[PDB]
């Protein structure tokens, strides 16, 4: 008991529209992030953060997925206006 | 014989105005029954006045209740004190 | 003045021998 698990958190559709990150894909201490902090081994302290208790509360359930001698790149661009 | 009985009563009206020496909630606590009162929690069962031997009417106040005690001397916490600093 | 019953305390075994002082551990969201 007491552990996180390893999946199912998959909430990235509502920070790429969430109107404050620099996404150009939708259109309609005093660190952020404690990569550098420690927390004192403790879950609970990750909670203090904005920007990551958003993800635990709008997260969402997903399934996942299951699936030449000289290259030649080629630039593909994509502009598709929908909804 | 019954074990799981209350034996705590508490009166709702509250007179806590100069009762702050007896046994508090944290209200006054009123017991089901009295209080005992117990003067030394060891006995000496030497001291031959209670063990009565039978070799050899007579009166004798002895001072103090502290014989019967176990009392230890004074030089023994003296030395313990010079034996804590 | 002697009709003034109390109300009585129960002991409550079960919270008397083994009771502890769930969000605080993060499983439950």
């Amino acid at each position: 008991n007491q552990l996180i698990p390893q999946a199912y958190i998959s909430n990235f559709h509502n920070r790429l529209t969430n109107e404050d990150d620099g996404i150009p894909i939708f259109t309609m201490g005093n660190a952020v992030l404690p990569d550098l902090q420690d927390q004192h081994h403790n879950p609970f302290n990750i909670l203090r953060y904005p920007k990551i208790r958003d993800t635990f509360i709008n997260g969402k359930v997903v399934s996942p997925y299951r699936l030449s001698g000289e290259a030649i790149m080629i630039p593909i661009t994509l502009d598709i206006e929908h909804m | 014989i019954m074990i799981d009985a209350a034996s705590s009563f508490v009166l709702p009206i509250s007179i806590t105005k100069n009762v702050d020496v007896l046994q508090r909630t944290d209200e006054i606590l009123w017991f089901r029954g009295p209080s005992v009162i117990v003067n030394e929690r060891i006995i000496n069962s030497g001291d031959p006045h209670l063990s009565l031997p039978l070799n050899r009417n007579e009166k004798e106040s002895l001072p103090g209740p502290f014989v019967l005690g176990l009392r230890p001397s004074a030089k023994f916490t003296a030395h313990r004190l010079s034996m804590l600093r | 003045f002697e009709t003034m019953v109390a109300n009585p305390i129960k002991v409550s075994r079960l919270q008397s021998n083994g009771v502890l002082t769930i969000h605080y551990s993060l499983a439950n969201f």
